[PDB]
């Protein structure tokens, strides 16, 4: 209502809700999205159009920390980037067990990142076609790479799972910051089982001096 | 690697020797400034600089 802002768009779903904080890039996300959503809304999408964008209502001023996937879920998006309300997806039940014994909490219901004090979860593509990663890719090439830098201008760290899916990513942003590219949850031989980014990412936090983030705060009990 | 028990021991090494900062010598010094160098590599940016 109060920090909250609407703009209009010629294809569904005709209207965005942003955060002020967003304010700056809005305006060319509108004439980017006109030009790709007719041509991108003849798929059945994960998430729905109605869903797409709900990740701008979040705030940027308190993010210290954004954990990026490549794209949604490609079923059951709910258009908050990692989420399972029902704790289905292997990617968020991967990431919960990690959590887990990093922070010894043995019982628990389930696990989002969007609860959590100064993170923001986010897909680098907002849609794909159902069933199909990377579906999308083509058409939101321009605006993830609008959306992405107008993140890390707020964020100390930007933690990316997937290496193959970020190798170059540093490619796409201007200017620096603190990067770290680890494993998908889903990949051979269990190597996100031994990788330590949410350790690492509080380290790198404290040497610049922000506080660290409290990953058990995501839990649902 | 970037994501290693390694890369967490190294960074917390770094940690430590950027609190105190208080030398006794050239080899302690040139650790944390090619700890600096190794990080600003592996993760592009960091929060401290060499001194």
């Amino acid at each position: 209502q109060d920090p909250m802002n609407s703009v209009t768009v010629s294809h569904a779903p005709y209207t965005i809700t942003y955060h002020d904080d967003w304010e700056p890039v809005m305006s060319q996300l509108v004439e980017f999205y006109n030009e790709v959503a007719s041509w991108l809304l003849r798929d059945e999408t994960s998430p729905i159009p109605d869903k797409f964008f709900i990740q701008l209502k979040q705030p940027l001023r308190n993010k210290r920390v954004c954990v990026c996937g490549i794209d949604p879920y490609p079923k059951d998006g709910t258009g908050v980037p990692f989420e399972s309300p029902n704790f289905t997806k292997k990617s968020i039940k991967e990431i919960a067990s990690s959590i887990s014994r990093l922070t010894g909490v043995i019982d628990y219901k389930g696990y989002n990142l969007n609860i959590i004090d100064g993170v923001i979860p986010w897909n680098y593509y907002l849609s794909c076609k159902l069933g199909e990663t990377k579906s999308h890719a083509i058409y939101w090439d321009k605006i993830s790479k609008l959306l992405l830098q107008h993140i890390t201008k707020h964020v100390s760290v930007l933690y990316c799972l997937g290496k193959t899916d970020f190798s170059n990513i540093a490619a796409k942003l201007e200017s620096p910051v603190t990067t770290i590219v680890g494993y998908h949850p889903a990949a051979r031989d269990r190597q996100f089982e031994k990788d330590r980014s949410f350790e690492i990412i509080n380290v790198l936090l404290e040497l610049d001096n922000k506080v660290p983030i409290n990953w058990a705060q995501g839990f649902i009990y | 690697a970037m994501t290693s028990s390694a890369d967490l021991t190294n960074l917390k090494e770094l940690l430590s020797l950027y609190k105190s900062l208080r030398f006794s010598d050239s080899a302690a010094i040139e650790k944390y400034n090619s700890l600096v160098e190794w990080g600003t590599s592996t993760y592009w940016k960091i929060g401290v600089q060499k001194v």
